[PDB]
């Protein structure tokens, strides 16, 4: 209910002054307004890191001084116990001893013997603080253009970039979560430069009258510690015009993009409050955009600031989702990183789960239910290929207190009490469970009464905001997993603990064997099914659920589930469909029209099996049908769940013509777009299948025949062919398929090959209103997937016949490109990008020679991310599959010597997503001095970030995980 | 430089400014 942590606190006040561009450093001094809990509270804990203090003083008396940092190595530099076990559980409990949730040490002033008679009379205190960070090594970010004369003045901009409790990275305060206070914050700035933090203008003129300016934001609204961030530089456009009070900043010469990108704003809020019926509950809502981001997603209070990749400014047709997208949960999450709030860490997972399914609940009511629904796939797509990866993402309520473990779900580290022990492929899926588990809320719980409950939460939590400091009547907002429990069942009271256990508190995904079986096929038993599962290394048994059939022309048949798994059971039969041929239609689903008689239907008065098509149970269902009823799904189905899992299913085994017949048949209508980007790849792997079964033709060229007429199209389509979104993406997607169509000869796609030629040939001029980019992009991705492996019979790598004859083609067009987008550019290199992912096949085809020099020369400093991070991919699998030693001792020392935290970030996921060096492979010798850099450098090097050293540690779990590395 | 003599990089200061520009 309460807090286990003394010392309540109202007020603080931050006051940054003398901010350095050159020596780059800040000072300040801060006050801290402060109801100690119980006397002989002498040793007050503050924490922070990176924190040069200069003084510390309570009411004129600087008392006691403590500062350690055991966030830093081990106690002995040297503990030879260099696995990952002792490492991550002495680093655990470290890490949860810096936690000041317990009496622990990282700012310990002691309280005198006369402030302790205080304390016997009086437990109110002020604390002021004089202290200065120094160049921040981990906790903001000062963007520099590398001018340094004139254009640090006017080029440059600051802000704080980090995790959830970086604040402590910033300046000193609790374990930085979960202490309801206000804010005083005062801003040392230039006159020209703008400073963006939570709360409200309350105190600005010309403010000092010298030569600078000086902002006074309070935040009134009782918040937390964990949402203050200050960016400083950008350029006000408020970006009102339909409600009032918006506000965003960006950089200059970056401005009228923002009046393209800003905008359905207004809607997203309209639809918020549709949901929740309050208002915005605050008193504006700030925006910042920056070149960089330790994360693109974040989000503070009554402020999201975040990337300047995604501006999108009214041209640039591919992020019509993202940018909205994410400004979606760049508002979401910002109510709940508002008011709800987490009572520990292990707490939290209400709140990603409601933030994250609120904007899915805007993505059902802005566009595409059925994108929606294929999102949704998606999710189930990142869940249960993680935790067939790896072990479950579990959300305890559960600690082990007590120095206990009880962690199965320990396959690679901590996760209890902490948020600094996670992976980002751990963090992301925790959050995509987040979004399921409320899908399953929603599925024994009405969704009016999830407004019902989120109403309740909301009133509960503005009603205890806003006051005068109700003492000792104040933590409602912090509205935690068991009390939100209990407001549930107030709503509803439902076996939604058995939801828990299994889901909340068993992290395991579920396959099914629910195997197929044909009654009534003329049978005496009647339209039965048998249910079955087994498979361990991560299983999990769920039993009373129900099953989804469709009939031929008829009932959505739905049946029960049980335990003890070795079951059959029957369906709740259809009739006796017979004269098929007089019984056309006898009402399919509304008034669908179809009619065949081409599955097996002397006795298949059956079309399709499906358990929970709303996608409850999260599942990797396998099972077998007829293929007459995949292909007939294929011919229509209401689900486009159906239908891409039809996809994959008949990618798997099948090649009859009437398979290309009727997934063409799928290609032209209207039924969706992405369903039918994975046709196309069913088209690629079943052509492939079609070497000695050449019975189409040279597949999809006819697609680009009969669907295509520009003017009706004399055997070549050209041009204009935008404005129909539809046929946008379907014309990027279709020729990289092409480009996979090979029959074994020397997999030969040579029409292919000039067709797509010619598509590059017959480009667009400003006709097209819609900058003709991405369709480039992709169009270089199909030569990418023109993969030729197999010219160098034994030495051709080396300018030999200057190598021949399609690939040099190839080459010329791709350097073509990459001069061009030097020349042009047209948006974020994206070209460039797809190019160098296409050179870098090219060498592992060994035609241009396994050199990274030019991947090396792109993954420097001054280009962009996108850019930097596609040659960081590069380099990545170069050094896999080719064994530079000195390539991979360099990008160890960029991975510590670098400005910018994101590539960092990506360098350690895709380099653990795809390593070198692979656990018991060793042939390139890790265990000469390599584990010992590396073991430096979980150590060392990386109290920037947490991240950063969680990703060594991630690459300590691929990398000679659970033991000694064989070494001594 | 004879056949594929591509351009090499010129990394700049600012690049968001160019590479986000109509």
């Amino acid at each position: 209910f309460e807090s286990p942590r003394p010392y309540k606190l109202t007020h603080q006040v931050v006051c940054i002054n003398n901010i350095n561009f050159q020596r780059k450093s800040v000072v300040g001094f801060v006050e801290l307004t402060i109801f100690p809990t119980v006397a002989n509270l002498n040793r007050i804990k503050l924490n922070s890191k990176q924190c040069r203090i200069y003084r510390v003083r309570i009411n004129d008396l600087e008392a006691a001084f403590i500062y350690n940092d055991p966030t830093l190595e081990v106690c002995h530099s040297e503990s030879k116990q260099r696995n990952l076990n002792y490492f991550s559980n002495a680093y655990a409990a470290a890490v949860s001893a810096v936690d000041p949730d317990a009496g622990n040490g990282e700012l310990c002033i002691k309280v005198p013997s006369e402030l302790w008679k205080h304390v016997d009379e009086l437990k109110v205190l002020k604390i002021h603080i004089n202290f200065s960070l120094d160049q921040p090594k981990g906790g903001l970010h000062f963007v520099v253009p590398s001018v340094e004369g004139s254009m640090a003045e006017r080029g440059a901009h600051v802000f704080s970039c980090g995790y959830q409790n970086s604040t402590r990275f910033w300046f000193p305060c609790v374990d930085s979560y979960s202490e309801l206070c206000t804010w005083k914050l005062e801003f040392t700035v230039d006159a020209a430069m703008v400073a963006v933090s939570n709360g409200d203008l309350v105190e600005t003129v010309y403010t000092h009258d010298m030569r600078k300016k000086t902002f006074h934001y309070m935040l009134t609204i009782p918040t937390a510690a964990s949402n203050i961030s200050l960016a400083i530089g950008p350029f006000e456009i408020l970006v009102d015009p339909y409600m009032h009070e918006v506000t965003h900043f960006c950089l200059p010469q970056l401005l009228p993009l923002l009046k393209h990108t800003t905008s359905y704003l207004h809607e997203v809020f309209e639809f918020y409050e549709e949901i929740l019926t309050c208002r915005y509950p605050y008193s504006c809502f700030k925006t910042v955009f920056i070149d960089e981001a330790y994360v693109e997603v974040a989000a503070y209070a009554s402020m999201s600031i975040f990337s300047t990749n995604l501006l999108h400014s009214a041209m640039i047709i591919d992020e019509t989702p993202l940018t909205r997208r994410c400004l979606a949960q760049s508002l979401a999450q910002q109510f709940f990183g508002c008011f709800i709030s987490r009572m520990s860490w292990s707490d939290e997972w209400v709140l990603k789960g409601i933030s994250g399914y609120i904007y899915g609940l805007w993505m059902k009511k802005t566009f595409g239910v059925n994108e929606y629904r294929h999102w949704i796939k998606e999710e189930l797509d990142k869940i249960v290929a993680y935790e067939l990866k790896t072990g479950g993402v579990l959300l305890h309520p559960i600690f082990g207190g007590g120095k206990e473990k009880d962690n199965p779900a320990s396959h690679l580290h901590f996760s209890i009490k902490h948020p600094h022990t996670l992976s980002w492929e751990y963090y992301s899926m925790f959050q995509c469970k987040a979004h399921l588990v409320m899908r399953l809320i929603e599925n024994r719980i009405s969704m009016e009464f999830m407004l019902q409950v989120f109403n309740k939460l909301l009133s509960l939590a503005s009603t205890a905001s806003s006051q005068k400091f109700q003492s000792h009547m104040w933590s409602q907002m912090l509205v935690s997993t068991s009390g939100f429990l209990k407001s549930i069942s107030n709503v509803s009271g439902k076996d939604i603990q058995p939801l828990i256990k299994q889901w909340v508190d068993q992290s395991g995904v579920v396959k099914f064997y629910g195997s197929f079986a044909f009654n009534r096929k003329r049978n005496v038993l009647e339209l039965e099914i048998k249910q079955d599962y087994t498979s361990p290394g991560t299983q999990k048994y769920v039993g009373p659920l129900k099953v989804t059939v469709q009939e031929l022309d008829g009932s959505f048949n739905h049946t029960l589930q049980i335990e003890e798994n070795s079951l059959k059971h029957d369906i709740p039969c259809h009739s006796k469909s017979r004269r098929n041929k007089k019984k056309k239609i006898p009402l399919m689903n509304g008034e669908e029209v179809d009619m065949d008689l081409s599955a097996m239907d002397a006795d298949s008065p059956l079309l399709w099996i499906r358990i929970d098509p709303d996608m409850s149970v999260l599942r990797k269902v396998e099972f077998e049908q007829a293929d007459f009823m995949w292909q007939y799904q294929l011919r229509y189905e209401r689900d486009v769940v159906a239908q891409q899992e039809s996809i994959l299913a008949l990618e798997k085994f099948p090649t009859p013509a009437s398979r290309l017949a009727l997934t063409d048949i799928l290609e032209q209508e209207q039924c969706f777009y992405r369903v039918r980007m994975s046709a196309c790849f069913c088209l690629a792997k079943i052509a492939n299948s079609m070497v000695s079964t050449w019975t189409g033709p040279p597949a999809m060229k006819s697609l680009f025949t009969r669907m295509f007429c520009c003017k009706s199209c004399p055997n070549i389509v050209k041009t204009n062919n935008f404005m129909s979104f539809q046929s946008y993406f379907l014309q990027k997607t279709m020729p990289v398929a092409m480009a996979l169509l090979r029959d074994v000869h020397n997999l030969c796609p040579k029409e292919v090959l000039t067709f797509i030629l010619d598509l590059i040939k017959y480009n667009d001029n400003r006709k097209n209103k819609f900058s003709d980019n991405y369709y480039r992009a992709e169009m270089i991705d199909a030569l990418a997937n023109s993969v030729t492996p197999a010219v160098s019979v034994n030495n051709e790598v080396r300018t030999l016949d200057n190598l021949n004859p399609d690939v040099r083609l190839i080459l010329e067009e791709i350097t073509r490109f990459l001069n061009m987008e030097k020349l042009l550019p047209s948006y974020r290199h994206t070209i460039t990008v797809s190019c160098l992912r296409a050179i870098r096949v090219l060498q592992k085809n060994g035609h241009v020679p396994s050199d990274p020099a030019l991947f090396k020369s792109y993954a420097e400093y001054g280009h962009f991310v996108d850019i930097r991070i596609a040659a960081l991919e590069a380099v990545v699998d170069y050094t896999k599959v080719d064994r530079s030693y000195e390539e991979l001792q360099w990008l160890l020392n960029m991975i510590q010597n670098d400005p910018v935290p994101y590539v960092r970030h990506k360098i350690l996921n895709m380099l653990t997503k795809n390593p070198p060096f692979t656990k018991n492979m060793e042939s390139p010798l890790c265990n000469e001095a390599l584990v010992d850099q590396l073991w430096k450098l979980m150590n060392s090097g990386t109290s920037h970030d947490w991240r950063l050293r969680c990703g060594a540690v991630d690459l300590y779990f691929t990398l000679f995980g659970l033991s000694r590395p064989s070494c001594l | 430089v004879s056949t594929f003599p591509l351009i090499a990089a010129r990394p700049f200061t600012i690049p968001y400014l160019t590479a986000l520009l109509p």
